[PDB]
């Protein structure tokens, strides 16, 4: 301030779209005989 | 807002003081004398009319209504405290569950303040069963108004039911003992599943600490006998668009094994629900069983039935948007009747239609089933099953004395005929999943719909070189009319003719006697199901003549034409149906001549 | 920490109040809830515009928030209910207001919902997709203490939890009836499917129903609904809480600009007999030949008028049509074209949806082990068109699933104690390849693949396509071809092809497209001298089928109708004309007879 | 989590309206909150023993059960006053109830209240120590947030803490007029000094009082407080809540057992001449000679009889004696005898009781650094006597408070604006030698001690003793001493004495104690024979002051009345007689006159 | 079950009344020249 333990109060959390995806090293970039990288 | 105890005063002030004069006027303290029998153990189920609570407190009545299951408690708990008032034997101790629980009292009445876990579960002292009947004010509601908002209160419903599951013991009280100290525990159970207790919380092991485990004993439990069933919408109740809606119920006690798969019974009792978490929790619901019973016009109206032209208009009316076939239109109404069953008889009235397909018969099935009061639709589940472990009852079951209608006849499994076979024959259906041959009174008509296969009827191909079904099962049905696809120029144009003004009009051509609406039809019905007509012993003689006439162009036709006893017994069926129709309780001479045209014409419509 | 007065609350209650107060006014309100009384619901329904005119202030602060608001309107309402009859309040617990009319911004859909509109009112039409089981809610349980002798409540409301003990460890019973309990179901929203890019994902969005709202409601209908988008308690998962929902009508309008109505009115005026020969040679002009099959793929579109009489019969107007032919022929390339023309339109193969297949299926969660129903691409085909390919790879099961929608039109389901009838009226076109290919014109269509010949009896049309070897044809077709290989885009050097890109005399597709849907709005009704005509044609044919395809029947006839009523559409005729039903028959001619 | 009902609430909440319903029965309660409502006060006064009679159940819960069963009484008196009047009901927040009557085993005393009484009503009596200074104590405050235009609550009650933050951190202003507040004040309880065994110890039971009250109770009171004993949160230290005080006479009543009435009536109608002095004789019997001191003592223990006149005049009836002597005269002897027989006697020395001394004082807590009016000896013995010992080495301020309170009786003080003023009344003997010894009989007892000339006014009389060495007094001394210390208990063999104790004609002590204590009772009053008699001799003393001890004055007329008055209680005689003033006189006379 | 803080309820905490005391070895029984233990 029951020291840690909190209880979210969800009607003024303000939140936002969300979306994670994965992207790759372009067929021409990889090395030769090599696994592009991913992030 | 009210004091239980001071409910709990009025109930045993009505249970001691509440009498009716019963037969020969006999003021008799009705639920009186039946505490004198429980008290005997001469009664175990004690059934109480609300009625009676409203001849004197319908407030109370509504309160009860309010709150079923709360009400239900007091009454039994009043129960309890007034049985040794009417105690006036010692009856034998009948099984060991009284001599047990008389042991317990003894163990008790040998102990004084005491702490609420060291005495005896209330439901314990038991053996009597208590239950309500709703109260003839509260109509019966259909399934489908029943919802959340009745929940936890006591309602009067319709239905068919579709399964019951055999009686199992389920238990009430789970009794236990210790292992060190010896003191008995109990523990009531509500939910279907429990946890078994384990260390016993008696004082003596409490304060010895002595590790004493419980161990539970069936004797000292306590069960009871308990059915789950699913009932469903009556047909009436569903609207055209809808479809039926099941309800659990859980039959207990004196009240199981008061009901069987397709009967059409009303039952009273509590709606609650069972756990078997967003913005609360959701749960599935229930209907506590308390009360089951199997259940079974203007001047006008009488002028349009003494209308010679009556069933005539009637049998118009039977589809009017399909063109023509008004003689198989006729042969449907007396199907719809059925016979009468004089003593038995087998006044179910089967009916086979085969034909090229788009000749209405699909839709000649949906207006019968449409236009029945009781009945099922089925292509070819159909018979009943014992599902994994209840018995689940087929659609021929559902039917019981309605009308089973089958499309796609022909396509149906060979054991499926072999199963409608039976029921033509005995009016049962026997089922065996595990070899045990469960039979189930599955009386009804079937009106069966079939196409010859390779395309349309061929006539140069003999019957059933078209169609592939057994030909003894043809002759088990009543009768059987062929349609074919004759190319007739003027009378497909007639067809044709009636089909635009339909598309233009979305209604059929203006017919002399215009349709009747279906309530109508089966008010008529339900009058013409009222009548049993007899066969006079005059009629006889000239039904017999007629018949021996039939049977000798069946031995002067080169093919068989099915004729014989069973023939016979059909005629009179019909006949006896059509004096039903004439609401005229001996058949008419007019009446056989009639049917024996009908069948003529089933046979005419073989060439 | 106890509240005890709200100024804000109060005096939001008193304007709802004043504004419920319909008495100095019209009474169009005052009316409504009379009504409602009458009607014996408990969910007024309420025009925002209304608000907003009475007090724009107010109705913003309604939409920016939606929750509390709603709760002073509510209370509003049972006061007003009082007011009005206090018994009648005093049957239910509270009462529920139901929002309608314009809003600019929250009238949004599910592609469009963002989060932003958290905590807003926003009106989400879509399509309903999978729907949950009617399950009773608890609300608020009330409790007795027998040891106590004590009552004791809770609600739960937003907010294992479920009490059993006294603080001092009595046994607590549960008055039923005093507890309260609300049915409540689940259902999925989705964007239009024909409004919504291939490129982009699915955004499908929750709502929740509660009493009256529950089943007003049912997958593959296209709704919208009004409700307080909200998260719930934990990124966090977001869902809809409905307020009042409403089924729009599924064949909407062509609404589009009054310049592509005047467009099509001044084609359709400068050659109203030709407008369906032309149609059908720019329907598919990349495809030569089967001309006759492009006149009964346009009808397919246009379809016809759905017949309902007294006896509930529903006479479909639809038209469905099957087209069987050796492989390497145009029938995929047909599919394409449809997809790409039709205003509604959704592929399927023979396999059908995944898991839920052609028509709805019973699906549990498995992150919950909770049932859901969900519709099929056929139910969400309800009202448009469906193209099935491979349809002689359908599975057993679809087989003899399609038999109801293609009678009846409506798909049910009873299984997993689960009961649903769904609407999926629509025409279908359907194909299939033969068997081994190499079809043969001496068994039964059937034969070469095999449909039990109740499926060809429900289709409307067959066509057979054959791979004839006939230099001349084959000539016509392969330099038809070629000519299609050889075209350049006027503005190109024959250099180059199309680049490598990430997204995806005869009339355009999309004016076609226009015209069609606009055409479908047309209801072209019936005429003496055609329902003369037809009805000897029909004869004709029965006199035709003494020689030795199905036969004629009835289905023929009703089929012959529907074509005309087709092309009557295809005209926009107000009726039908002896011109629609000659080139129906015609075209039955053809297909029944080479 | 929220209660709906209590049963038992509902049925004592009835119950005890149906007590308070009076109306049918003989009206006093009705009557009572009648006089409530006319006289404005808020907290009816109950006899627990008509609520046995009307319900002994809901007494025995009352008794068992306070906090909760006082709650639902307060509902049903609220209630009732709304019944009779809702406005002046409306007037207060809250009622109270009051409890009075016998209570069986619940009257107890500090010393004897245990722990077992913890939540159950307990009558204590006793008398008041410490008392706190009257402070307003916030219950319920109320405030105001205008960010929201919110008004919120709080109580306390039972239950950093003080909310001033919304939870949206918008500022609270209070709102002073909207809160409640009530006056509150703490003091301490002991048991009566004359009852109250030596080795035991001190048991002090403190007690909180709130609303009227507040202020009905002092220091030094003799008070029967009715209340609900409770711990505190934290070995935990416990409080009584006082539910209604008052303040029992310190006349009290001598209950004794009729015989010790019967043995008293019949000594006392045995020789009412020689009563006097046989008591006399008996009084010291340890002590040789000091006839008249002897006879003094016990005037001094019978007491005047105090006069308060119309205008507030308050001529004491107590009697003060000083007595000066020689060491080694036995001064402390005599008062010990005094303490012994005296009926209600605190002893104490020049210093007096630490911290507090003689007269009342403030004192802070230092536990928590709070004021508290703590009573001194002098005002514990209010209506009895105090026994001091080297009253000469009594402190400067004591030698201005002892003006006050010989005038009085009664000590007031404002320090620390502490305003107070305490009830005093008491008989004082007080002892002191001469300073260096060897009292020089020439100059003023003054002279040889120093009392200012005004101490000796207030001394109704001041004994001179002197060791004079006459060989005579001295055998009759020696022959008293070694006759006393040659004595032996009559059950003994010469051998041994008593044990080492680890507890602590002529008359016993205790009879003596018992028959002045039935005699302090009495009320005698004048004779016009007497009045006139006295009359005589006061101007005959006047008279005989022409020769020049203090000269006689108006003090020494009252004086005379005192000892007359006293003399007549001795014999129980309601009338003065002539022997009466003519023993005063003598004795005077001998007082002023060797 | 807020953690191990909990709130005491003083209505229904029983308690009985508590002293302590201190007890000295007796001078007879005390070892010459040694303090007397306490208890
Ligand atoms: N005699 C008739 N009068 C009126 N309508 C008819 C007649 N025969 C057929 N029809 C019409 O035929 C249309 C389509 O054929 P229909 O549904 O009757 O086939 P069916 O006989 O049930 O076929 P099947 O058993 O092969 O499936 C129906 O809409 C029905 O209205
Ligand atoms: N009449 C035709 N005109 C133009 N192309 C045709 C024609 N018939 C077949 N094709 C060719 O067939 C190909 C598509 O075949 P497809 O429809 O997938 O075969 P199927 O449908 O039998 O599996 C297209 O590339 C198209 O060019
Ligand atoms: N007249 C007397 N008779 C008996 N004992 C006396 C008398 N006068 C003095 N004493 C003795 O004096 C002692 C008490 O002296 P105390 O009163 O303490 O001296 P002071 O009061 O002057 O300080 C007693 O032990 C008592 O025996
Ligand atoms: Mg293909
Ligand atoms: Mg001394
Ligand atoms: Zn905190
Ligand atoms: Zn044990
Ligand atoms: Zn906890």
């Amino acid at each position: 301030c029951p020291l840690d333990p909190y209880f979210i109060m969800p009607d003024k959390c303000k939140c936002v779209d969300f979306q994670t995806l994965k992207l790759q090293e372009l067929p021409d970039a990889v090395p030769h005989g090599e696994m592009p990288r991913h992030m | 807002l009210k004091d239980y105890a001071l409910e709990k005063e009025k109930v045993k002030k009505f249970l001691q003081e509440f009498y009716q004069d019963d037969e020969l006027g006999k003021k008799q303290f009705k639920y009186g004398n039946q505490l004198v029998r429980l008290a005997h153990r001469e009664q175990v189920a004690l059934y109480v009319d609300l009625d009676d609570v409203a001849e004197d407190d319908p407030e109370l009545v509504d309160s009860i209504c309010e709150n079923a299951r709360r009400y239900a408690k007091l009454f039994a708990d009043a129960v309890q405290e007034l049985l040794p008032q009417y105690k006036e034997r010692e009856v034998v101790n009948k099984d060991v569950l009284d001599v047990y629980i008389e042991h317990r009292l003894m163990m008790e009445q040998r102990s004084m303040v005491r702490s609420p876990q060291n005495q005896y579960p209330a439901e314990l002292m038991r053996r009597f069963e208590l239950y309500f009947q709703g109260p003839s004010s509260n109509k019966p509601r259909v399934i489908r108004e029943v919802r959340a908002d009745s929940v936890g209160k006591l309602v009067t419903v319709r239905g068919i039911v579709t399964r019951v599951s055999e009686v199992k013991p389920k238990m009430v009280v789970a009794t236990y003992t210790c292992d060190q100290c010896g003191a008995e525990t109990y523990q009531p159970i509500q939910s279907p599943t429990f946890m078994p207790l384990i260390m016993c919380p008696s004082q003596e092991c409490q304060t010895n600490r002595s590790g004493g485990r419980l161990y539970l004993q069936t004797r000292g439990s306590r069960f009871i006998k308990f059915q789950e069933m699913k009932m469903q919408e009556h047909s009436d109740q569903v609207p055209v668009g809808n479809i039926p809606r099941s309800i659990t119920v859980l039959v207990e006690g004196e009240n199981t094994r008061i009901a069987q798969p397709g009967d059409h019974v009303s039952v009273t009792g509590i709606f609650l629900p069972i756990l078997r978490v967003v913005q609360g929790l959701l749960s599935e619901t229930y209907l506590e069983a308390h009360r089951i019973v199997k259940m079974n016009l203007t001047r006008e109206e009488l002028r349009q039935i003494a209308e010679e032209d009556f069933y005539e208009k009637l049998a118009a009316s039977i589809a009017p948007e399909i063109y023509g076939h008004e003689d198989v239109k006729k042969a449907l109404l007396l199907l719809l009747v059925g016979g009468v069953d004089q003593s038995k008889i087998r006044g179910n009235i089967n009916i086979c239609l085969m034909g090229d397909p788009g000749v209405a018969k699909s839709q000649l099935l949906s207006y019968i089933d449409r236009l029945a009061p009781r009945s099922q639709y089925t292509t070819g589940g159909l018979t009943a099953a014992v599902l994994r472990l209840t018995l689940e009852g087929g659609a021929l079951v559902l039917a019981d004395q309605g009308v089973c209608c089958i499309d796609e006849f022909d396509k149906m499994a060979e054991a499926d005929r072999t199963a409608i076979h039976e029921v033509m024959e005995q009016q049962t259906i026997s089922i065996a999943k595990a070899g045990i041959l469960t039979t189930l009174n599955a009386r009804c008509s079937i009106l069966a719909a079939a196409n010859p296969a390779y395309g349309r009827y061929n006539p140069r191909r003999s019957l059933e070189q078209n169609i592939q079904l057994p030909a003894a099962l043809l002759s088990r049905f009543d009768l059987l009319w062929l349609i074919q696809d004759r190319p007739d120029r003027d009378n497909d144009l007639r067809l044709a003719q009636h089909i635009t003004y339909v598309h233009q009009h979305s209604r059929q051509p203006p017919s002399q006697f215009e349709p009747l609406d279906m309530k109508l039809m089966r008010r008529y019905i339900a009058m013409c199901r009222e009548k049993q007509p007899m066969v006079p012993e005059s009629l006889a003689d000239y039904i017999t003549a007629a018949y021996v006439e039939m049977r000798r162009e069946a031995w002067a036709s080169k093919d068989a034409t099915y004729t014989s006893a069973r023939t016979l017994l059909a005629i009179l069926r019909l006949s006896t149906a059509l004096a039903r129709l004439r609401m005229v309780d001996v058949v008419e001479k007019e009446d056989v001549n009639e049917a024996i045209r009908l069948m003529e014409m089933s046979k005419d419509s073989l060439l | 920490t106890v509240v005890l007065d709200d100024v804000e609350l109060r005096e939001a209650q008193r304007d709802y109040l004043d504004f419920l107060d319909d008495e100095e006014d019209q009474g169009i309100y005052q009316s409504k809830v009379r009504e409602l009384i009458s009607d014996n619901q408990y969910r007024l329904i309420v025009n925002v515009n209304d608000l907003r005119r009475k007090n724009e202030k107010r109705a913003n602060r309604l939409l920016n928030n939606a929750f509390e608001e709603l709760v002073a309107f509510q209370r509003a309402l049972k006061d007003f209910v009082a007011s009005i009859d206090a018994t009648y309040a005093k049957q239910y617990e509270e009462f529920y207001v139901g929002l309608e009319g314009s809003f600019g911004s929250k009238h949004v859909s599910p592609r469009t919902l963002t989060s932003c509109f958290l905590s807003c009112v926003v009106c989400v039409e879509g399509i309903v997709t999978k729907c949950s089981l009617v399950r009773p809610k608890v609300v608020r349980s009330v409790h007795y203490c027998p040891a106590t002798k004590k009552t004791i409540e809770r609600r739960y409301s937003d907010l294992s939890v479920y009490p059993t003990k006294d603080e001092e460890n009595n046994p607590l019973e549960t008055e039923y009836g005093l507890s309260v309990y609300k049915d409540h179901q689940t259902i999925t929203i989705q964007e239009m499917p024909e409004k919504a890019p291939a490129g982009q994902l699915p955004r499908s969005v929750d709502v929740i129903l509660d009493d009256d709202l529950v089943d007003k409601a049912k997958p593959g209908d296209r709704v919208q609904v009004v409700g307080t988008y909200r998260c719930l308690p934990g990124t966090f998962r977001t869902v809809l809480i409905a307020c009042n929902v409403k089924q729009m009508s599924k064949d909407a309008q062509p609404s589009f600009s009054a310049e592509d109505i005047a467009k099509i009115k001044k084609f359709s005026k400068t050659r109203s007999k030709d407008i369906f020969d032309q149609l059908a040679k720019s329907l598919a002009p990349s495809i030569h030949g089967h001309d006759y099959v492009k006149k009964a793929i346009l009808c397919l579109l246009l379809g016809g008028v759905e017949r309902d009489l007294e006896n509930g019969s529903h006479i479909r107007g639809d038209i469905n049509i099957l087209l069987i032919g050796d492989p390497s022929v145009a029938k995929s390339q047909l599919l394409r074209y449809v997809l790409c023309t039709a205003p509604r339109a959704i592929p399927t193969t023979g396999r059908g949806s995944s898991g839920v297949g052609l028509t709805a299926a019973v699906t549990t969660d498995q992150e919950t082990g909770e049932r859901r129903l969900e519709a099929g691409a056929m139910v969400l085909a309800d009202r448009g068109v469906v193209c099935i390919d491979e349809f002689d790879k359908m599975s057993d099961m679809d087989r003899t699933a399609i038999h109801e929608v293609m009678e009846q039109g409506r798909v049910t389901i009873a299984k997993a104690g689960i009961h649903a009838r769904l609407n999926a009226r629509c025409s279908v076109l359907a194909a299939a390849n033969p068997v081994y290919g190499r079809y043969d014109q001496y068994k039964t269509p059937m034969e070469n693949i095999g449909l039990q010949d109740s499926l060809l009896s429900r289709f409307d049309l067959l066509f057979i396509m054959l791979d004839q070897m006939d230099p001349e044809q084959d000539r016509e077709i392969s330099d038809h071809v070629l000519r299609m290989h050889r075209y350049r885009a006027p503005g190109e050097q024959d250099g180059d092809a199309m680049p490598l890109g990430s997204a995806v005399k005869m009339v355009s597709a999309a004016f076609m497209k226009k015209y069609i849907h606009v055409a479908k709005i047309i209801k072209p009704v019936l005429t003496q001298e055609s329902a003369t005509y037809i009805a000897e044609e029909y004869s004709r044919l029965r006199s035709q089928d003494s020689m030795s395809t199905s036969p004629v029947t009835a289905r023929t006839l009703e089929t012959l109708i529907r074509l005309a009523t087709a092309h009557a559409k295809a005209r926009m005729s107000k009726t039908v004309d002896l011109q629609d039903a000659e080139e129906a028959v015609e075209l039955v001619q053809y297909a029944y007879f080479k």
